[PDB]
RNA sequence: UAAUUGCGAUAACGAACGAGACCUUAACCUACUAAAUAGUGGUGCUAGCAUUUGCUGGUUAUCCACUUCUUAGAGGGACUAUCGGUUUCAAGCCGAUGGAAGUUUGAGGCAAUAACAGGUCUGUGAUGCCCUUAGACGUUCUGGGCCGCACGCGCGCUACACUGACGGAGCCAGCGAGUCUAACCUUGGCCGAGAGGUCUUGGUAAUCUUGUGAAACUCCGUCGUGCUGGGGAUAGAGCAUUGUAAUUAUUGCUCUUCAACGAGGAAUUCCUAGUAAGCGCAAGUCAUCAGCUUGCGUUGAUUACGUCCCUGCCCUUUGUACACACC
């Protein structure tokens, strides 16, 4: 069996947590050893801009936010479990990177 | 008294804090009493403090300022002139130096000297725009006395050889003795001079 | 009774190690003294030309003792202050790199610091010995 | 600190390189009054002269003053770097000078004069009296009097 | 100020109107029962409803309340 | 028929409207500050505070 | 056994263990806190309860994250909370309450962290509430 | 400078153009069975002690 | 440099009989009472502290508090 | 009541929007889950000082245990709770206790109906109409200008100094950003007085830059109250960096010159608590260029807890010869 690490990145917190719980459940159902899902903190990609498309009026600024939450979950599993765990989490919105 | 030691040695000049009657590390707080009866409950001594740097909330309510140590109120009012906004460490060092200089010149318990200066320089009657002669509340009396003392020390120390600490010391000494050479006493005398001419 | 550099904090140890480096006679001075400002963000050279390099060396040695390996850039950032840019707002400016690098090389030649496997200079065994001796001497001479 | 009796042996404002130098100021800042030497240059020359900088300009000696003058007039010779000089590779001989006299004004006038003689834009701006370093003239430096 | 809006007051009134042999004059049990007998869509609003219900039943025991 | 445009405001343009001014280059959007307001929700930038 | 203190952003984690009266703040003794004027702010949680009072406990602090004054207050709260926690966990609830009385009766945020946080800055002026200078003509 | 102290037993209300003055019912410490109405500039509450130069001046509202 | 620059010794007995009429001594006290200039007040205080009549109150920089010998 | 928020009253009844509710964030939680991308201890290995074994340090694949700090998921927590007083009968209000937090808990985001001849045709391959369309008003290339200076005005930066300047020494943040078609954030070594150069390195990032060793600040010294060692405008000379290209100086660095300015007239701005003010930092624009802005944190006051006097706003009553609505 191989050492693997699954890195999950998303703006959708519900989808991210659903995928992380799916991975944890699929690990515990086969009784594998895993270092629990570590939550890499939300990168708030703040962007401040001017509301007006011109230069008139009260100088009102406007901040937009893009919250990038990250999870990482590393465990040990054979090639069959590795392939089925990378092919069980295709939830729309979560980026999944599996490294050996 | 009780010269016990521990692994990190902290000196007996610190260990003598509370074995006897409580005090600040140089000036006692029990031998301080305001020379009047109206400025009680608005000049705050006893409780005592080891340093006039209580980073405490005192402005979210109306009369909570009266519970702030009067030495710290003097420090906060020294914490002014714009260039010196902030610099509370500077202001508390100035207060320490001022207290030492007060004790050097006619020692008289420099905390007690500060209290006497405030009580003497609190204007009792002032004028309001309607002018009309009105009385002054004790809280405003304390606030105006502190403001006058600090401002006098500030503009005395401005552009002259003596430091802010010693200018404040002279101002507090003269105000406590009630002499007309202190700026705060002169200003309070002017405010009370136009109190009777506007009745 | 088990006294380290962390028992005298900021000025007594620094002045005593500067005095020790002065009396040891080993100067390691680059000849830049009297000429340099120690930072582009300064306005004047050090006031005491004889001994400012020794205080710098003592400070660098203590700074490398108190933590792990420290480099020339870290020392530059540490010793650089704000610069009066005229009618422009102040800003942090890094200190002189050559002075810090030559201080590091001087303490290397004396054997107080050594090159780290991970970069920068880490205090040497003899460096700790000398610094601990100075700390104990300062403590036993003046509380 | 010591005996400073010196009943008749203190120099009040004195003469140095055709410039009045106050004897009541510490040596370096007293010397900074000469046109061509500033704080850093005076500090460097006073440390090269082996003079005690902690004393006023009026009591040091009558000969180490001339030593400072010699060091000041010959900086590159007394172990002073070229980058410490106000006149490097000046315009016509490449030597490193330090104009320290009532001659820094002369050299400045020579530079301005050569610029306007060759009709360079800086020289023309100097002739008009306007700002020369690309500054905005719309709002600042109006009265100047 | 701390004036409760109609969204709070009417809901507390209805909760008392059909749950008197029920949650006592203690806010803790009032909110715990509100969780079960009302689909409030925020804990802040639920706490508001429970507190106003507690106050209303506390003043009920001094006599009937109009409405 | 061309002079260098490897830097400055003429090197890059809005990926939507091709405007050289008011460009937002943070995170590599390269989108005008007005076009970004028009289609910020699509990219995933929201307002919270 | 493990406690912490905060004032604005400085957190000081204190370990209170069984030992013999050793009070360290950053590896140095508490005599070495170095504001040089607020060094009694870090002595205050000692001089209130008992001057020596201790051949039994060792306090070792580590503070990071704020400023000089904020770190001073953070460690002064941390060691007080550590002493209270040690007395609650090991010695007795009576003593824990009895010295909590002194700490809270003289309270300068010794046991309760100050809730004042920097209010966010708004556009149209530097600072949270200060606005840029407005002109009319 | 005759000395006469009083204690505000009741705060009547704000007065003055800007509302800077508080009108208060005050009761003298000596001869406690007598009350006069006064105008105060600073912040004042009940059970507070005023020092007044002139003892008898029935203060009215300030327009 | 306006006054009391380097000598302050024509009346050097004012370093012995200066104790009366004042218990407070400082840099600005020396400058103000027509004896010693601020350019060497900081070293005259050190002289009198090392040997003389003044006793320190604290080791403060940017300030100096001295008292007469008791 | 902050509120057309409610108690109520009642030719209205029952509703809708807005307010509130809501969402984000900042406070606490020794509660759960889980962490060599966060951390802390007990053993290992292990330099120093002290030797009854302690102190501080080291050990980025060296051991185990844990989650207080940190992180972020699911939740808890406050609801003005309790207790008094005041409340026309109530909505509420005022104190004290408890509480992490009692002002809508702090800050925001969102935010109605009607409008304005408000701004934007120079954001748009949004656009009607008009003009132009091959000596073009399309587009591109070189050069210049947008910055140009008798003067007036607005936003600001730096100061007028000792509550300071300058030298050493102490050495504390938080919000963030960063390059695989490639040159971004750069540690470390070396050279240089500096700016900077060079040889490597880590990082596509809780991993490295970076603990962003920030500045104000603190300590100790020099200066000594004078346009001074305050102030740094103007100018001269040189050294570099970015760029195809620095002249009208892009900027940085060194030396020199060292102006006004001695706290500012009439006027006038912003602001109530971690706020004002001071202090710097990151991001944006960016090849280079902050005295700008957007945020962030560090130090941290005074004063008030009111009023309708000024300037305005909301509701009611009232008068009008106003309706472009008192300009
Ligand atoms: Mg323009
Ligand atoms: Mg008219
Ligand atoms: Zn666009």
């Amino acid at each position: 069996i191989i050492k693997i690490r699954i890195t999950l990145t998303s703006t959708k917190v519900k989808q991210l947590e659903n995928v992380s719980s799916n991975i944890v459940k699929n690990a515990e159902q086969h009784n594998l050893v895993k270092k629990g899902p570590v939550r890499l903190p939300t990168k708030v990609l703040k962007i401040s801009t001017r509301k007006t498309p011109n230069g008139e009026g009260s100088k009102t600024w406007e901040t937009y936010e893009m919250r990038i939450h990250k999870r990482y979950i590393d465990l040990e599993a054979p090639v069959q479990i590795v392939k089925r765990i990378t092919q069980i989490t295709i939830e729309p919105g979560v980026d999944v990177e599996v490294v050996v | 008294f009780t010269p016990v030691v521990l692994a990190t040695p902290i000196p007996e000049e610190v260990q003598q804090a509370q074995t006897e009657i409580k005090l600040f590390n140089k000036w006692s707080f029990e031998e301080v009493e305001v020379k009047d009866a109206s400025l009680v409950d608005y000049v705050q001594v006893r409780q005592p403090i080891f340093v006039a740097h209580t980073a405490g909330r005192y402005a979210n309510k109306r009369f909570r300022k009266a519970q702030c140590p009067i030495i710290e109120r003097l420090t906060n009012s020294l914490m002014m002139n714009g260039r010196n906004n902030g610099k509370k460490l500077k202001a508390v060092r100035i207060i320490k130096h001022t207290l030492d200089i007060i004790n050097v010149l006619t020692d008289q318990n420099p905390i007690q000297v500060v209290v006497d200066a405030i009580t003497n320089t609190g204007p009792r009657e002032d004028t309001t725009r309607v002018r009309q002669a009105v009385d002054v509340s004790p809280l405003r009396r304390v606030n105006q006395a502190i403001a006058l003392l600090t401002i006098g020390a500030r503009e005395a120390a401005f552009r002259n050889i003596k430091t802010i600490a010693e200018t404040l010391a002279e101002e507090l000494i003269n105000a406590a003795k009630g002499s007309s050479t202190s700026y705060a006493i002169k200003k309070k005398d002017e405010l009370e001079r136009v109190a009777k001419s506007n009745r | 009774p088990g006294v380290s550099v962390r028992d005298v904090a900021a000025q007594d140890f620094i002045n005593a190690y500067a005095s020790f480096l002065q009396r040891q006679g080993k100067l390691e001075v680059p000849g830049y003294v009297d000429i340099v400002k120690t930072s582009s963000g300064n306005e004047m050279p050090p006031q005491d030309a004889e001994g400012w390099f020794y205080k710098r060396a003592a400070s660098v040695a203590r700074h490398i003792y108190m933590r792990k390996q420290v480099g020339v850039g870290k020392l530059n950032k540490l010793y650089g202050g704000a610069k009066s840019r005229g009618v422009r707002p102040y800003k942090h400016i890094d200190a002189s790199g050559s002075i810090n690098r030559k201080v590091l090389q001087a303490l290397e030649k004396i054997g107080i610091v050594e090159i780290s496997p991970k970069g920068g200079r880490r205090i040497s065994e003899n460096g700790q010995r000398d610094l601990d001796r100075i700390a104990a001497q300062t403590l036993e001479e003046d509380e | 600190s010591l005996v400073v009796q010196e009943q008749g042996s203190f120099q009040h404002i004195l003469r140095l390189l055709n410039t009045n130098v106050d004897g009541n100021i510490k040596i370096v800042y007293a010397l900074t009054t000469i046109k061509g030497v500033g704080r850093r240059y005076s500090n460097l020359v006073c440390k090269k002269a082996d003079v005690d900088l902690h004393k006023r300009a009026g009591e040091l000696t009558q000969e180490e003053l001339e030593r400072i003058v010699q060091i000041m007039q010959n900086p590159t010779h007394y172990k002073i770097p070229a980058w410490f000089l106000n006149r490097q590779n000046d315009i016509t001989d490449g030597k490193d000078y330090h104009t320290l006299a009532n001659n820094v004004e002369s050299k400045l006038r020579d530079d301005l004069e050569r610029l306007k003689k060759i009709r360079a834009h800086r020289g023309i701006r100097h002739f008009w009296g306007l700002r020369v370093r690309g500054q905005h003239t719309k709002t600042t430096g109006r009265r100047r009097a | 100020g701390r004036v409760r809006t109609k969204t709070v007051k009417r809901a507390s009134k209805a909760l008392i109107e059909r749950y008197y042999p029920k949650l006592t004059l203690d806010f803790q049990t009032n909110k715990r029962l509100c969780d079960e007998i009302a689909t409030i869509q925020s804990k802040r609003l639920r706490n508001k409803i429970a507190g106003y219900t507690t106050h209303l039943m506390k003043r009920i025991q001094k006599g009937p309340v109009r409405g | 028929f061309s002079h260098p445009r490897r830097y400055g405001k003429g090197s890059r343009q809005c990926r939507v409207c091709s405007s050289h001014t008011g460009l937002i280059r943070k995170y590599g959007l390269n989108i005008c500050r007005q076009c970004f307001r028009e289609k910020a929700n699509d990219i995933g930038f929201n307002k919270f505070r | 056994v493990q406690t912490f203190g905060k004032k604005k952003s400085a957190t000081a984690v204190a370990h209170v263990k069984a030992g013999k009266g050793l009070i360290k703040v950053n590896g140095s003794p508490i005599t070495l806190v170095e504001p040089e004027i607020l060094r009694f702010k870090v002595y205050e949680p000692l001089l209130l309860v008992g001057l020596d009072k201790f051949s039994n406990i060792d306090i070792r602090v580590r503070v990071t994250g704020g400023g000089h004054v904020s770190q001073v207050y953070a460690i002064r709260q941390a060691i007080a909370k550590g002493l209270v926690a040690y007395h609650q966990k090991y010695v007795d609830e009576q003593s824990k309450n009895e010295l909590k009385k002194a700490f809270t009766s003289y309270d300068r945020t010794l046991l309760i962290a100050d809730s004042r946080r920097p209010e966010p800055k708004k556009f149209g002026g530097k600072g949270a509430r200060s606005r840029f200078q407005k002109s009319y003509r | 400078t005759p000395v006469t102290l009083a204690k505000v037993i009741k705060v009547l209300g704000r007065t003055g153009s800007r509302g800077g003055v508080t009108q208060v019912r005050v009761e003298f410490l000596e001869d406690t069975s007598r009350t006069i109405v006064r105008n105060v500039k600073g912040p004042v509450r009940e059970n507070d002690i005023l020092v007044l130069m002139e003892s008898e001046r029935e203060a009215r509202r300030l327009r | 440099a306006q006054h009391a620059v380097i000598l302050d010794q024509e009346k050097y007995d004012r370093i012995l009989k200066e104790v009366p009429t004042y218990r407070y001594v400082s840099v600005s006290v020396l400058v103000d009472r027509l004896k010693i200039g601020g350019s060497l007040a900081r070293i005259a205080l050190r002289h009198l502290e090392k040997e003389g009549i003044i006793k320190p109150i604290s080791k403060h920089s940017k300030q100096a508090i001295y008292t007469r010998a008791t």
